[PDB]
RNA sequence: UUGUCGGGUAAGUUCCGACCUGCACGAAUGGCGUAACGAUGGCGGCGCUGUCUCCACCCGAGACUCAGUGAAAUUGAAAUCGCUGUGAAGAUGCAGUGUAUCCGCGGCUAGACGGAAAGACCCCGUGAACCUUUACUGUAGCUUUGCACUGGACUUUGAG
RNA sequence: UAAAAACACAGCACUCUGCAAACACGAAAGUGGACGUAUAGGGUGUGACGCCUGCCCGGUGCCGGAAGGUUAAUUGAUGGG
RNA sequence: AUGACGAAGUGGUUGAUGCCAUGCUUCCAAGAAAAGCUUCUAAGCUUCAGGUAACCAGGAACCGUACCCCAAACCGACACA
RNA sequence: GGGCUCAAACCACACACCGAAGCUGCGGGUGUCACGUAAGUGACGCGGUAGAGGAGCGUUCUGUAAGCCUGUGAAGGUGAGUUGAGAAGCUUGCUGGAGGUAUCAGAAGUGCGAAUGCUGACAUGAGUAACGACAAUGGGUGUGAAAAACACCCACGCCGAAAGACCAAGGGUUCCUGCGCAACGUUAAUCGACGCAGGGUUAGUCGGUUCCUAAGGCGAGGCUGAAAAGCGUAGUCGAUG
RNA sequence: ACCCACUCCCGUUGAAAAGGUAGGGGAUGACUUGUGGAUCGGAGUGAAAGGCUAAUCAAGCUCGGAGAUAGCUGGUUCUCC
RNA sequence: GUCAAGUGAAGAAGCGCAUACGGUGGAUGCCUUGGCAGUCAGAGGCGAUGAAAGACGUGGUAGCCUGCGAAAAGCUUCGGGGAGUCGGCAAACAGACUUUGAUCCGGAGAUCUCUGAAUGGGGGAACCCACCUAGGAUAACCUAGGUAUCUUGUACUGAAUCCAUAGGUGCAAGAGGCGAACCAGGGGAACUGAAACAUCUAAGUACCCUGAGGAAAAGAAAUCAACCGAGAUUCCCUUAGUAGUGGCGAGCGAACGGGGAUUAGCCCUUAAGCUUCAUUGAUUUUAGCGGAACGCUCUGGAAAGUGCGGCCAUAGUGGGUGAUAGCCCCGUACGCGAAAGGAUCUUUGAAGUGAAAUCGAGUAGGACGGAGCACGAGAAACUUUGUCUGAACAUGGGGGGACCAUCCUCCAAGGCUAAAUACUACUGACUGACCGAUAGUGAACCAGUACCGUGAGGGAAAGGCGAAAAGAACCCCGGAGAGGGGAGUGAAAUAGAACCUGAAACCGUAUGCGUACAAGCAGUGGGAGCCUACUUGUUAGGUGACUGCGUACCUUUUGUAUAAUGGGUCAGCGACUUAUAUUCAGUGGCAAGCUUAACCGUAUAGGGUAGGCGUAGCGAAAGCGAGUCUUAAUAGGGCGUUU
C-alpha cells in the first residue's frame, strides 16, 4: 500500500523551504508568524 | 485562553461527548466561565450622608470618652522620641491625632510610631475615627469640624 | 477569592461513608453507591419506626391468644371480657404476664370469663 | 400475467420459438439485424465431481494443558434460578409458587429488549447543504442606444 | 461493498468559426486554440458494420425579415403652482 | 593469523536479452535542446598579443564515500505477511 | 397458595375481635393569629413537584488584627467522644511539622453524583485473547548467576530472477571494537538495529561541483492591474538528458 | 516480469484503517514506470463514478469573524421553615 | 453394656463485615521559582556603519543553556569596588589568576565567521562560483577595498534623425527589511438579528493592503446662531435614547445649547514654527557610598518565640537568618556620588525647511450614477465625485435643511501650526479583599519544547529531602546486580534521594465473628449466639444465625424496578456572572426640594448644581392653565386638581 508521504528532500525544499517562503508575501507572513510564536524550527 | 479554535473531534460517531473547543470551561486548562475583569468597587455616598455619618461618629466618640481635646499639639523637632514623650504625658498609646493643619515636624515624628496617626481635618475618614483607640483633637480642629459638619 | 473544595468535599464524603459502615461491597466503599444506601437505609428506618409498633402488637396479641386459649378463652373473647370488667392492662403487659407470670395471667382471664357470664 | 400455443423436463413462474390484446416499442435520447469479441445477463447439455444423499478416515495450524509475557469492548451496584401472573403493557430482582449444597474448567449461543454507533427509515425544527426550474429578487457575461474620446467635406432630410 | 448493459471509441450528423476565429482562462496585459487557417478548430448528439432513419413548425429555442404597434436613458413643448 | 616458496594454468564446443548498433530494413503516429567540439570571418590587434608543434617542469581544488537499501535501518504509529 | 363442603361457599341476622402514618394518650419542635408592651399562655395549623416567600450553615479572601493561638506543636490527615432541628459545631488520641484565626462586619472563582462532562489514578473482563506468515529443527561443547533462543562444531531444513549481490531515493552512525542488560526486543537473554565509551568513511579518472540546456521557475527595464500584484523581453536558474 | 482487481474462502479488537492464499484479466500499448515540473477550493482535474484534489469531499485543510445561531437535547452543586 | 429413636456442636475450598498494619496513588494543607491586573514614570523604535531572527563555532575535560565571534564565557580604556575568582544545568578532579587591586558593576572603544532586506552572480537559508583595483608570494595563492536594484541630482557620452530626444556609463545622496498596539487611507464579508427573508442589521466590523509618527489626524470659519450673539482644532460630561431616521419592522440616532480639559495662532510684499550643526547654563539617566539601636532567661535540634529589663526611630507590619527579629545580616528613612556616554529643558548664532509664491477656474454651480452626512428618495438642504458640463470677480460669491424674498453671517477653490487625546511589544519602581502547580501565561521545570501534521498549523506533561548533604564509612545476603538487613548521620530516615504532608479509589497480610439445604436493590425492624474490653451485665465495641418489611439513583414524562436516558470507581475541576441603563421592594440621608457628571482638588474630604428628577395639568398642537380638551355649547363627557 503506497502511503501519502513519499519523501524527496529536493521536493520538500522547493515547496516548503526558506527561499520558497521568502519568495512570496504570504510566505514571508508564515515566517513572521512562526518567528512571533517562537518556533525553534522555521522551515523544512 | 490560548488555542482552541478547532473542534477536537467530529460531532457524531466517535463515542465521546461532543466538544467544540479544548478550552471549554468544562475542560482542564480551559477558560474561566465568568472570568473576572478589572472593575471598580466604589459606591456612591451622598455628601450629606457622609457628613451625617461623621456627625454620628463624632457624637459617639464624645459619649464613649474616646475623644481627647487639647488646646494645641505641636512638636519642636521631627523626633519620634519627642512625640512618644508628649503622648505619654497625655496617657495615650493608640491614638489618632487630628490637627487643623498637619505640621511638617509632627508628620515626621509620627511616621514610624506603631499605633499613632496624624491627619488633617479633611483627612479624618470614618474608618480611622473608629479604628484608633483614642482621637486626640486640637481645639482648632474641633472648630474646623464644626464649620464642616454644622 | 478562589475557593478550593477539597477539604470541605472530603469531610462530606467521609460522613456518608462512615454511615455506610458494615455495608456490602461498594455500598461501604464507593461514595455515590454508599450515598444511595445511606438514604435508602434512612427511608427504611423512618418507615420501620411505624412498623415496629405494629410488629410488637401483633406479637403481644398472638401470645395473649396462646395464653388465653390455655385458659379456655380466645383472644377476642378475653378482650371483650377485659372491657366488660373495666381492666385497662394493655397488651404489652398482658403478653408479659402470659409468659412470665402465668398465675397472674390466669387470674385476669378468670376475671374476664366471669365478666362475660 | 406463471397471457396463449409450440419445444425442451417425469414435472419448467426461468429459457427458446411464435401470436399480437404494444397497461405504457419505434426510428441518431436512433429502429431492426449482425461475424468477432466479453472475469457481461438468462437457459440447456457432455464431462466431472463430498455440491448433495451423508458423511467417514487421515495430515498440518489453532482450540486444550504447562512455563514466560500479557490486551480488549463493557461495567449504577449485585447475595445475578424456573413457572404463572402483575406491571411504563414481553421480569434474575414485584406477587404467588416450584426448584435449588459451595466453587471451577471445557463447550453452546436461548435471554440478559446482550456490546458497538445521541436511527440513516419516519416525523418535527418558521435547521443546513448541494441540485433544478417558465419560483422571487439580483448578478457576471453578451447585446441596444445617448454622451465623451470624436474631426473635415459633399449630398437625401423640419422650423426660423 | 457496484467493472457493468455504465464511460470512451472508430464511424455518423447538426451547428458555430474568415483569423486579432469561434471558444476558454484571466478586473487587464496576455495566454491557450495555433506558430493551426473551413479536408481547420470548437460545441452538441449518436455510437463499428449492414438495411434504414417515416409524419408534425402548433408550444419553446434558434435563424431570417422589418410595414405596423409598443418601448430606455435622454430632450423638455405645454399646463398647473 | 604469522613469511618465503608455490604445480597445472591448455584445446574443443556452445553461446546471450550484453556489444557492433546512435547500424540496417520498414512503417507512420514523423521521432529533444543547448553547449563542449571543428571551421570561417567582424569589431580589434599587427616587431606585440594570440595560435601551432616539440621538449622540460609542475598541478588537478571543494563536497559525498561508514551502514541499511523487497528492508527490523526507507513510506506504512510497531523489529507491521 | 395450602386447603375448604351441617364450609373455611352463598343468603339473612347478631354479638365480639383484628386492622392505617386516621383518632386518642404521653413527651418534643415549629407556623399564624390573639392576649400579652415580658418570660409565656390560648386556638387552629404543620404531605408536596413546578414555583413564590422567609431564615440559616459552611468555604476562600479583606477589616477588626503590630491583636489572639501556636514547636509545651499550626494547617492538613486519620480515629474516638459529644452538641444542635439541619447545613454543621466542639473536645480529644495518633500522625504532621509551621502556620492558624475568635467575634462582628465586608467581598466572592462559595458548596457537585450525574452533563455518552474534563484531567489523572485505579479497577472489571483475566492471568483470559494474543505472542505477527505452518521454511524446521536435533545434539554436543563453551561462556555465564542463570542458556530452547548467544558463540562454535556435527547433522537437518528453507530461499536461490531471491529470502543472494548491488546502484538510486529515503534514513543518518543504525557500521566496527571493548564494557554492559535497568528499560527497549511481544518470552529468557550472557545476545542485539538496545545503554556507555572509543574507533571507522582517504579520489585528477566513481558521483557531485563546474559547462550546457528541456519542461518549468524567477525575471532588469517593459506592458497591465484599487493596493497586494499579474504577465513577460534581455537574461538567469532549473536534470530526470 | 510488471500493471490490474473478476470469484470464493479467510481475516473483520486483522499480519493489514482494504490484506492474504487459491484461482482471474491486460501483458507493443488509448501500455506500465522513475525523476522533475504545471493546474486547487465554487476552484482544479475527471475515457464521467459526484470520482479524485495527502486514510478528509454534493465544495479540502488551517487559522480568523467566533463564545455564529440552537423556540432543541443534556446538566445545574449546602440546610431548614 | 447392646440396640433403637431423638437431638446435635467442631472441622471453610473460598467468601463477607469490622478492626490493625501495610502497598499503590498523589489528593489535601502549607510553600514558591512563575504568572495575572493595575498605578506612576521612562522609552517610544531597530536596520545597508547590515536589523529582527538564526546557523555554526568558541571552555582542560562529553552535551545543553547563557555569553561571546577565528581577538570567540572574551580584548583596550575610563570610573565604581575591595577579596576573592575562573557563568548555569552540575558538579568532580586538574591547571591557574588576585591587595603590582583580580572576579564583579557602569560608560566609551575594538573585534564582530556564515545566513537572513542580504545587496558581486547563483542558490535547496546558514552553501556554490566570481570579477575590478592596490599591495606581496612564485607557483597553483594571500591581505585590504570595491562590485545589487531603484529613486533623486549631476557629469560625460548618445540612436532611428540634421539639431535633439530616447538610451548608455561614472559619481553623490537616499530607500528597501523587521516590530504588539495606537493613526490616516485603499479594498471589504458572512454568520447573526429581523423569532422565515430580499430592503435593513451584523458593519464600514473581521480580514487583506498601503503610508506615517511618537503620537497621528484635524485645525484658525465661504462655521454656528437667530435679529441676541458665539468665535480654530481635539478630547470628556450633558443635552438625549430626545429631534429625526426606519420593510416607520428589527433597529439606527444627532445637533443647537450648556459644563469642563487644553489654549495659539501665523503667513503667500513670504511669518510663527520645525530640523540640523555650533553654543550658555540647568537638571536628569546610565555604576555606587554611608546609614541607628539588645542583653539575660526558659523550652527547644536550632530562638527571632516565653519571662524580665533596655535602646533607636525623618529608619516599625521589607527580605532572610536552624521556629515569629525595629536593634543578627541585607536593607529601609535620610544624606552624599560620575572619568565617560545618553536624554530633556534653556540662552544665544548659522544655514535648511516651512515655500504653495504673489489670495486660489475646468474651480463654484448644474445633469446623470454612487458614497457620506443619525437622514434607507423622502418635500431632501449640505459634503464628495465616476461620466458630462460649467460661472461671477466684493456693485461679487457661499450658507442659514425643498424653494422664493428680506435679513444675518461668512470669503472656497494656497499653505504651516503646540497642548489637552490614542496605544504599550519594550525598561524601572510600586501596588493588589488577583492565582498558587488540574490554578496563574500554552509554558514556575532547558515550552512554543516533546509530540502530531507534507504544510499552514496544532500543541502537552512535568515544582517541594533536610536547617545544613551532614546524601548513609563499614559489615551481611544477593549476579563485583536490582533490592534489602544492620551500623551510622540527622531533631526526625515510615525525611533515603521517584525523598514535606501523604486523602480516596484499588490491592494485600493478621485477628474476631459469620458463611457450603440456600433464592431477588443486599438494607431496615426484631433478634439468639459468639468474641473482645471493663463497668462484670439494664455496659461499650465487633460480628450477626433466624425472622417481618422492602423492585438503586438521576433525567424525562400522563405514567419508569422498568427491558427508556446517564454514570466502571475515586480524587481534583465543572454551570445564573459582570458592565451599563432601569423598575419595584427593603433600609438610610435630606426634604419643596433632592442629587451632582465631567472636572478641579497635598485627592474616599471639599468644590463643581451644567444636567436629572420633583413641585401641574390638559391638548396632536398653537396654546391655555387648577384647569384643559372635545363642541355651536360656559351642556354632557375625557384626563387632571382636595398633597
Ligand atoms: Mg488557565
Ligand atoms: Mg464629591
Ligand atoms: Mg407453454
Ligand atoms: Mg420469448
Ligand atoms: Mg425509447
Ligand atoms: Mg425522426
Ligand atoms: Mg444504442
Ligand atoms: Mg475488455
Ligand atoms: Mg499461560
Ligand atoms: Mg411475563
Ligand atoms: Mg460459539
Ligand atoms: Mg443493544
Ligand atoms: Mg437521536
Ligand atoms: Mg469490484
Ligand atoms: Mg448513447
Ligand atoms: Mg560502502
Ligand atoms: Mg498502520
Ligand atoms: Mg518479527
Ligand atoms: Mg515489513
Ligand atoms: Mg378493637
Ligand atoms: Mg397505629
Ligand atoms: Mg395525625
Ligand atoms: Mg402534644
Ligand atoms: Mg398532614
Ligand atoms: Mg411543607
Ligand atoms: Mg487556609
Ligand atoms: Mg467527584
Ligand atoms: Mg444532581
Ligand atoms: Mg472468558
Ligand atoms: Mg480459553
Ligand atoms: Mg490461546
Ligand atoms: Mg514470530
Ligand atoms: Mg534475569
Ligand atoms: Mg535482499
Ligand atoms: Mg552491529
Ligand atoms: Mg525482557
Ligand atoms: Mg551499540
Ligand atoms: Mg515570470
Ligand atoms: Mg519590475
Ligand atoms: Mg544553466
Ligand atoms: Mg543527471
Ligand atoms: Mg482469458
Ligand atoms: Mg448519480
Ligand atoms: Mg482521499
Ligand atoms: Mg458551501
Ligand atoms: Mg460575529
Ligand atoms: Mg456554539
Ligand atoms: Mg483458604
Ligand atoms: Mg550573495
Ligand atoms: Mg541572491
Ligand atoms: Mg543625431
Ligand atoms: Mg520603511
Ligand atoms: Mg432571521
Ligand atoms: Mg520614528
Ligand atoms: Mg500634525
Ligand atoms: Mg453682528
Ligand atoms: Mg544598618
Ligand atoms: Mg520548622
Ligand atoms: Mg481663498
Ligand atoms: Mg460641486
Ligand atoms: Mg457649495
Ligand atoms: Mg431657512
Ligand atoms: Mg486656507
Ligand atoms: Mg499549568
Ligand atoms: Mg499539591
Ligand atoms: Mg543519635
Ligand atoms: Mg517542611
Ligand atoms: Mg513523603
Ligand atoms: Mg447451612
Ligand atoms: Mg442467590
Ligand atoms: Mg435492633
Ligand atoms: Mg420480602
Ligand atoms: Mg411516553
Ligand atoms: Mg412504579
Ligand atoms: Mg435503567
Ligand atoms: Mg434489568
Ligand atoms: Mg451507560
Amino acid at each position: 500500500m503506497k502511503r501519502t508521504f513519499q519523501p524527496s528532500t529536493l521536493k520538500r525544499a522547493r515547496v516548503h523551504g526558506f527561499r520558497a517562503r521568502m519568495a512570496t508575501k504570504n510566505g514571508r507572513q508564515v515566517l513572521s508568524r512562526r518567528r512571533a510564536k517562537g518556533r525553534k524550527r522555521l522551515t523544512v | 485562553v490560548s488555542g482552541g479554535g478547532k473542534k477536537p473531534w467530529r460531532q457524531k460517531g466517535t463515542g465521546r461527548a461532543r466538544a467544540g473547543t479544548i478550552r471549554s470551561p468544562i475542560w482542564r486548562g480551559g477558560g474561566t466561565t465568568f472570568a473576572a475583569k478589572p472593575r471598580s468597587h466604589e459606591q456612591k455616598l451622598n455628601k450629606k450622608m457622609y457628613r451625617a455619618a461623621l456627625r454620628s461618629i463624632l457624637a459617639e466618640l464624645v459619649r464613649l470618652d474616646r475623644l481627647v481635646v487639647v488646646a494645641d499639639f505641636a512638636v519642636d523637632a521631627p523626633k519620634t522620641k519627642g512625640l512618644v514623650a508628649k503622648l505619654d504625658t497625655l496617657g495615650l498609646k493608640d491614638v489618632l491625632i487630628v490637627t487643623d493643619g498637619v505640621d511638617e515636624n509632627l508628620y515626621l515624628a509620627a511616621r514610624n510610631l506603631a499605633h499613632v496617626d496624624v491627619r488633617d481635618v479633611q483627612g479624618s475618614d470614618p474608618v480611622s475615627l473608629i479604628a484608633y483607640d483614642k482621637v486626640l483633637v486640637t481645639v482648632s480642629a474641633v472648630k474646623k469640624f464644626e464649620e464642616l459638619l454644622g | 477569592a478562589r475557593v478550593k473544595r477539597g477539604v470541605i468535599a472530603r469531610r462530606r464524603h467521609k460522613k456518608i461513608l462512615k454511615l455506610a459502615k458494615g455495608y456490602y461491597g461498594a455500598r461501604s466503599r464507593v461514595f455515590r453507591v454508599a450515598k444511595q444506601a445511606v438514604i435508602k437505609a434512612g427511608q427504611y428506618a423512618y418507615r420501620d419506626r411505624r412498623q415496629r409498633k405494629r410488629q410488637f402488637r401483633a406479637l403481644w396479641i398472638a401470645r395473649i391468644n396462646a395464653g388465653a386459649r390455655q385458659n379456655g378463652l380466645s383472644y377476642s373473647r378475653l378482650i371483650a371480657g377485659l372491657k366488660k370488667a373495666a381492666i385497662e392492662i394493655d397488651r404489652k403487659v398482658l403478653a408479659d404476664l402470659a409468659v412470665n407470670e402465668k398465675a397472674a395471667f390466669t387470674a385476669i382471664v378468670e376475671k374476664a370469663k366471669a365478666s362475660l357470664a
